[PDB]
């Protein structure tokens, strides 16, 4: 019965979610970079 | 679609967001446009991919 009191810990499970969310947020943000080109949009060029 | 300069592709649907009278369009987390305001009718529309 004392186990519920200690809960109401799971940081190892939240870290897995965070690591993937951070890689997906970074992957999308890397599309707004010019990398030394005139623009960052393949139609505007 | 093109909303006063914003060039893109997607499905237009009725939104439930509320822009501040001076704002034309909104962006989501990760900095991508997700809602616009029609210049002619002044209605807020979501853009789904
Ligand atoms: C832009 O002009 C159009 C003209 O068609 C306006 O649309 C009319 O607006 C009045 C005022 O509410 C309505 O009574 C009419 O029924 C509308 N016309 C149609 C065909 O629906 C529109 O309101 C104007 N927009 C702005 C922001 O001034």
């Amino acid at each position: 019965g004392k186990i519920q009191d200690s809960l109401s810990a799971l940081g190892k499970l939240q870290d897995v979610v965070n690591h993937n969310a951070q890689a997906l947020n970074t992957l999308v943000k890397q599309l707004s970079s010019k990398f030394g080109a005139i623009s960052s949009v393949l139609n505007d060029i | 679609f093109n909303f006063n300069g914003l060039t893109g592709t997607g499905v237009l649907t009725e939104s439930n967001k509320k822009f501040l009278p001076f704002q034309q369009f909104g962006r989501d987390i990760a900095d991508t446009t997700d809602a616009v305001r029609d210049p002619q009718t002044l209605e807020i529309l979501d853009i789904t991919p």
